[PDB]
RNA sequence: GAAAUUGGGCGCAAUAGAUAUAGUACCGCAAGGGAAAGAUGAAAAAACCAAGCAUAAUAUAGCAAGGACUAACCCCUAUACCUUCUGCAUAAUGAAUUAACUAGAAAUAACUUUGCAAGGAGAGCCAAAGCUAAGACCCCCGAAACCAGACGA
């Protein structure tokens, strides 16, 4: 509900698109397992897709880890500190793609 | 019990979360919080309706009190605003009437210059030259 | 039992009962297992059509 | 609070186990060993349900048929008010019929 | 009981004071409806829901093009409480396959081939 | 599955200790009506619906399924690259870590299903090589499955286990419908 | 019906649908019209025709006594002369 | 011992040799395979010289020279995917590391 | 097989990959949840939701269906009537012309159930095959068959083409024999002698139109010029040609099998046969 | 309802598994019934989380929320849940609350997926495309009673 969950208003960072657009996405941290159908579909996304994407806009970097992990993760983190990890636990090489670009999007 | 269910603190932690602000045993037990919590959420749902009617019957009282303030009335208003097609709706309006009451008493002029152009066209019955305000823009 | 590119066998049969219904009959090609359903009787047809083809 | 505060010991579990390792063989026994022998000789546990499969009520009369002749007394009263019981359940009670 | 009802002929023919009313023609009719169902089938008799879904009228206050002939039209004397009746005119001729895309129909009941966003 | 045979049995409410009468009149207490301590809501009654017995989960295939899935297993183990046909299963030395060495050197697999003909014929240096190792197995040729070969990461035959195989599952095909269990006497099968 | 015996734990069969009825391979049975040997003193020799006749009986009376049966009698029966053994096989249907 | 092959600059004419070497006639990369000891001998020299034999899920697929030669000019590559990604030129905004 | 191609690039087949056939399982349904139970499937508190709805048949009350109807003897005797599985000759053209079944030897019903072109059971009372009229056109082939019935025209379309039938009879002890008889020879029993028929199939055994194996063999050519003029074809005498030595050979009733004798006691193992030769046990067999 | 005839654990782990730490304590004149529970560490010769309270009582107004809001309330909207009914806010039933335990078991026939196919099946059984195999449907508590054998004046 609303009354139980805190709200806000609706704002920016540093004013992001009066002088300059500033992609407000610093760091993506995948961790990635090796050997493991979790991150099957995250796999895929680094053999095919995190290239491109890490091209397509170099103000974010990233770190692929490749640790034995049991379930995978993407941590975003934003240029205000904000820091939202979410899974890639199970999931195809496109939704990987939407996920990603979701995150790169938001602030 | 071969296989009896050991994730079951986390069910009860799903439904309870939402009653963390409730009164009584409702924030705490889980027999009371379950009917609570889906009755917060029936509420929650069946009010969005509520919302889009409470706003909209807020803001006809503010194009309501602000037309007033012009002497004229609500349905003279936006009737004749109507009839101008200057199709801006009550939102704007209601926003027009508190933060540009300039921009607002232009359109009551507007307004009121269109209805007495009705009357004198209502009264003047048979071929008459219209109102200036009163021309249509065609589209095709 | 088929054996090879069941497509092709279920293109054949398409070409091949079509004259024999009007309409072209509807089948279901089990890739895995090597078989070709087709809707209809048409068992003493095609082991004639068959037994042409040579196998 | 019906959960555990500690992380339980873990379970080691060895895959090349002699059980696991040569789990299986001689399961075509008979395929390629010339039907000398069926697989249902292959099973090992209680001798009323050595290569068969039935449901319950038909479990508790192969076993007294077959064993019940030296089942101790109140597990062979038992198991005779078990056959009953089952007997006026699938016979009587249920929905499909 | 309440039936099913008929209605006598007399009651669809039409006056000079209605041809002078509705802007009609008797001689030279005009060819297709447009019915439009404004009233909700429910509270009504279960031949009238299914004349509804026969005319495609599913929905409310959504035009459907008919044919000026006795069968449609006598689909439409029984539902004819639930739906309104217009003619289709058409100032501009029927379109063809260039005009295809480019039409609108207007709420005057006037389908305009030529169909810009622009005014005049 | 047709080896499993479950001993979980529990008792049901007929079979637990004690509570043969009702605990309280039908009607004068105001708790709950019951009719013996040993009922499925009491602490300590019977179980309503659970395991009861050994119970024996024993199905045959037809043996054309499972002569086909050995077949089906030789396929896909040949395609993966991972069968590889010996000619004798005669090592230099008894030794495991000649044998470990070799599957590593060749990159084999971390398991290994040594297959031979029969039991009494495997040679004494493959006996000693792998009776003393997890991973790599004897079976003789009597004794191939298809858990036990979907289990090992390679599977090793000679020729005569070959020839074997060909013999037992080229069989199956072409084979009518029999009398009486293949057992018994016939014209040509031993 | 005894969907599971005390002594083998099989299905029993209902003998008075044997003892009335006729199973024909196809799942048709075949029955006798009830009062066709009484008071026929009283009724019209259409009638007495009529009560005299093999009855096929209706879809769901079929699969009553199908499941009042058990499988001996679903099976072929290649009798010497037999009346019946030509009213077996479904000649020419169409569904 | 190393997965990696590359095929030579020479390969096809070191190949004649091998078949001139078991035989010879025209159209020596038609020659059928159908006989065991051609076959063995051919690419056991093929597997002797160039470290590279032909696996059992291929060896049936060649009937004829011409699919020899189109099995021994593929560059079959194994390293690690440590090493596929790393080298694989990576902007300056992927860092990739490994715990293994 | 492409798909063996395919299988090179994929993964190693694991006791991880494995997974139904898409179709084969379907999902277990049990009651739990808004949908599969509240009432689970039972419907409301009457007496099928309890459990307890009456037997099946019971019509409330009323007299059930099976129970107004007259008894009548459909099945009176079902279990003594004799059942005789069909040979059709289309079948046994089919059975000899793919090699099956042998016409250069007799055609016992041990060698067609060797064939397994005829699967008889003698439990549930088959007594044996019976011949069968269909395909009597298109039948070429000179043959010899003891078959246990047979009709006119069936006899008509072997004889035509030079062909020996005559009908025996067999015991279902006897039949049981004739089936399969290698579970015969590991009983350890010696041969039976297969009886006479009952007093009923006595005349069917004994007439040569139907031709008895008990019946006169001076009555056969009258029966055999009788089917010759009844179906138009010229009869081929069987004394001329080359396979009549073969054609002319029967087992007597009291055999079996052909060249075996009742009393005699076939060791499988090492491949012998036990003949006795006490004077009341060849009083008793050979009887 | 025959016969001839034939031939160690995909167990439980302290409300579970034995009732059992014990047929003890206790109850009953007796026959009989029948419990509950323990958790340190190698050596004692060494936190966080159920209900319930407390820290910290309360502020007009109303199924205890929801829309919101600068703001907890004030504004507006809103006839607890189950069950049984034609219909329950119903002043009909049940429920103080927490934890743990506590309720859909299977047949022929059909259907889906394989195998083989005029045959199927590792005998027996079925077969006028069938047969074999698998998957998938059938609850829980409650009487007053009746009978048998004991224990009781
Ligand atoms: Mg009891
Ligand atoms: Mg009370
Ligand atoms: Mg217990
Ligand atoms: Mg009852
Ligand atoms: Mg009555
Ligand atoms: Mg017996
Ligand atoms: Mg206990
Ligand atoms: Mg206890
Ligand atoms: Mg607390
Ligand atoms: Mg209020
Ligand atoms: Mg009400
Ligand atoms: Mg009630
Ligand atoms: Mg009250
Ligand atoms: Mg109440
Ligand atoms: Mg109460
Ligand atoms: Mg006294």
């Amino acid at each position: 509900t609303a009354r139980g969950t805190p709200s806000r208003f609706l704002a920016s960072v540093l004013h992001n698109g009066l002088g300059r657009y500033v992609q407000q996405l610093q760091r993506l941290s995948f961790s990635v397992s090796r050997d493991g159908a979790s991150s099957r579909g995250a796999r895929e996304f680094v053999e095919r897709e995190v290239i491109d994407f890490a091209r397509r806009n170099p103000g974010v970097v990233i770190y692929v880890n490749s640790r034995p992990c049991c379930v995978p993760r993407v941590v975003a983190e934003y240029l205000n500190g904000a820091v939202r990890e979410e899974s890639i636990h199970c999931k195809s090489v496109e939704e990987i793609s939407t996920l990603v670009q979701k995150l790169a999007d938001q602030s | 019990l071969r296989n009896r269910v050991t994730d079951r603190y986390f069910r009860i932690q799903e439904v309870l979360k939402h009653a963390r602000h409730f009164r009584g045993r409702k924030n705490r037990c889980y027999r009371l919080a379950v009917r609570t919590v889906i009755r917060a959420f029936v509420k929650c749902t069946k009010a969005r309706y509520l919302k889009k009617k409470n706003m909209r019957t807020l803001w006809i009282n503010r194009i309501t009190a602000a037309s007033q303030e012009h002497g004229l009335k609500y349905p003279a208003l936006i009737g004749n605003l109507v009839k101008c097609q200057v199709e801006l709706n009550r939102k704007v309006l209601a926003d027009l009437a508190i933060y540009e009451p300039k921009t607002f008493k232009s359109l009551a002029a507007l307004a009121s210059r269109r209805r007495h152009e009705g009357f004198a066209a209502a009264l003047g019955d048979g071929k008459e030259p219209e109102g200036i305000f009163s021309r249509v823009v065609q589209y095709h | 039992k088929v054996e090879g590119d069941i497509w092709a066998l279920q293109k054949d049969v398409e070409d091949f009962l079509s004259p024999l219904l009007g309409k072209t009959p509807v089948t279901q090609v089990n890739e895995v297992t090597g078989t070709l359903r087709i809707k209809g009787y048409f068992d003493q047809e095609l082991k004639a059509w068959l037994l042409e083809k040579g196998f | 609070i019906g959960i555990r505060l500690t992380l339980p010991p873990p379970k080691v579990v060895d895959r090349w186990n002699e059980k696991r390792a040569m789990f299986g063989v001689y399961d075509n026994i008979g395929i390629l060993g010339n039907f000398e022998k069926h697989p249902k000789e292959l099973i090992r546990g209680p001798i009323w349900l050595r290569g068969w499969k039935g449901n319950e009520l038909q479990r508790c009369i192969r076993k007294r048929k077959m064993v019940g002749s030296r089942m101790f007394a109140d597990d062979l009263h038992n198991l005779n008010k078990r056959i009953r019981y089952l007997y006026k359940h699938f016979n009587r009670h249920g929905k499909f019929r | 009981k309440f039936t099913r009802s008929r209605i006598p002929e007399k009651v669809f023919q039409a006056s000079p004071e209605d041809h002078e009313k509705y802007g009609g023609d008797p001689q030279n009719p005009h060819k297709l409806h447009i019915v439009t169902r404004i009233k909700s089938t429910r509270r009504r008799p279960y031949w009238e829901k299914d004349i509804i879904k026969m005319l495609g009228l599913e929905k409310a206050h959504t035009p459907q093009v008919h044919k000026n002939i006795p069968s449609v039209n006598a689909k439409l004397k029984v539902v004819k409480h639930l739906i309104r009746i217009k003619p289709l005119k058409l100032p501009q001729g029927l379109p063809a396959e260039e005009n295809m895309s480019n039409t609108c129909l207007k709420s005057t009941g006037e389908l305009v081939v030529q169909w810009h966003l622009k005014p005049v | 599955n047709f080896k499993r045979i479950s001993y979980a049995k529990t008792k049901t409410r007929a079979e637990v200790r004690g509570g043969g009468r009702k605990p309280w009149p039908q009607k004068g207490t105001g708790r709950a009506r019951h009719g013996s301590i040993r009922s499925p809501l009491w602490r300590g009654g019977g179980v309503a619906h659970g395991p009861r017995g050994p119970t024996s989960y024993y199905y045959m295939l037809p043996m054309k399924v499972r002569a086909l899935g050995l077949k089906v297993a030789l396929t896909v183990k040949l395609a993966q690259d991972d069968l590889h046909i010996m000619d004798s299963l005669e090592l230099p030395t008894g030794d495991p870590q000649y044998l470990t060495e070799l599957a590593h050197y060749r990159r084999w697999g971390d398991s290994v299903l040594l297959v031979d003909l029969t039991h009494e014929e495997m040679p004494q240096s493959i006996v000693e090589a792998t009776s003393r190792l997890k991973t790599f197995n004897l079976i003789p040729a009597v004794g191939l499955n298809v858990h036990s070969m979907l289990k090992h990461q390679t599977l090793v035959l000679t020729l005569p286990t070959v020839a074997f195989l060909e013999d037992k599952l080229l069989w199956q095909d072409s084979r009518y419908r029999p009398l009486y269990p293949f057992s018994l006497p016939y014209s040509d099968f031993p | 019906l005894t969907y599971f015996s005390a002594r083998k734990g099989k299905r029993k069969t209902v003998k008075a649908v044997i003892d009335r009825f006729l199973r024909l391979h196809c799942g048709l049975w075949v029955r006798r019209k009830a009062g066709y040997k009484k008071k026929l003193w009283k009724k019209t020799p259409a009638r007495k025709k009529r009560l005299r006749e093999f009855v096929f009986c209706n879809k769901t009376q079929s699969k009553l006594l199908d499941k009042m049966t058990t499988s001996f009698w679903k099976r072929r029966n290649w009798y010497v002369d037999d009346p019946y053994q030509k009213y077996h096989d479904r000649t020419n249907l169409k569904v | 011992r190393s997965r990696a092959y590359t095929p030579p600059e020479d390969l096809q004419s070191r190949l004649e040799s091998y078949v001139k070497e078991v035989f010879l006639p025209s159209n020596w990369q038609d020659i059928s395979l159908e006989d065991s000891r051609l076959k063995f001998n051919l690419l056991a020299h093929l597997a002797d010289d160039l470290g590279h034999v032909v696996p059992n899920s291929r060896l049936h697929q060649m009937c004829r020279v011409r699919d020899v030669l189109d099995f021994y000019n593929v560059p079959i590559q194994d390293r690690s995917k440590f090493d596929e990604l790393s080298a694989s030129n990576l902007p300056p905004n992927l860092k990739i590391t490994w715990s293994y | 097989a492409r798909a063996l191609d395919l299988l090179r690039g994929l993964p190693r087949v694991s006791l991880a990959n494995l997974k139904p056939n898409p179709g084969s399982k379907k999902p277990e349904r049990r009651p739990r949840g808004r949908r599969r139970g509240r009432k689970c499937g039972r419907g409301h508190k009457g007496e099928r939701q309890r459990g307890t709805r009456p037997r099946l048949g019971f019509e409330g009350g009323q007299t059930p269906f099976y129970i107004r109807i007259p008894k009548y003897g459909f099945n009176e005797g079902h279990s003594f009537r004799r059942q005789y599985k069909p040979l059709s000759l289309n079948r046994l053209q089919y059975l000899i012309d793919l090699g099956r079944v042998d016409p250069s030897q007799p055609i016992d019903l041990t060698q067609l159930v060797n064939g397994r072109g005829v699967t008889i059971q003698p439990l549930k009372r088959d007594y044996g095959v019976q011949l069968v009229e269909e395909g009597a056109d298109t039948f070429t082939a000179k043959v010899n068959i003891e078959v246990q019935l047979a009709s006119e025209l069936a006899i008509a379309a072997i004889e035509k083409n030079g062909g020996v039938v005559t009908t025996a009879f067999y015991d279902p002890r006897s039949l049981d024999i004739v089936c399969k008889p290698v579970p015969f020879f590991l009983r350890g029993q010696p041969i039976p002698k297969r009886m006479l028929p009952p007093e009923e199939l006595v005349p069917y055994y004994t007439d040569a139109k139907n031709r008895g194996y008990l019946a006169d063999p001076a009555k056969f050519p009258e029966a055999r010029l009788e089917l010759a003029r009844k179906y138009g074809y010229i009869l081929p005498d069987i004394t001329k040609d080359e396979l009549f030595k073969m054609l002319c050979t029967r087992k007597d009733p009291r055999q079996i099998f052909f060249g075996l004798a009742p009393g005699w006691v076939v060791n499988m193992a090492d491949k012998k046969i036990l003949k006795p030769t006490d004077e009341n046990l060849l009083k008793y067999y050979t009887s």
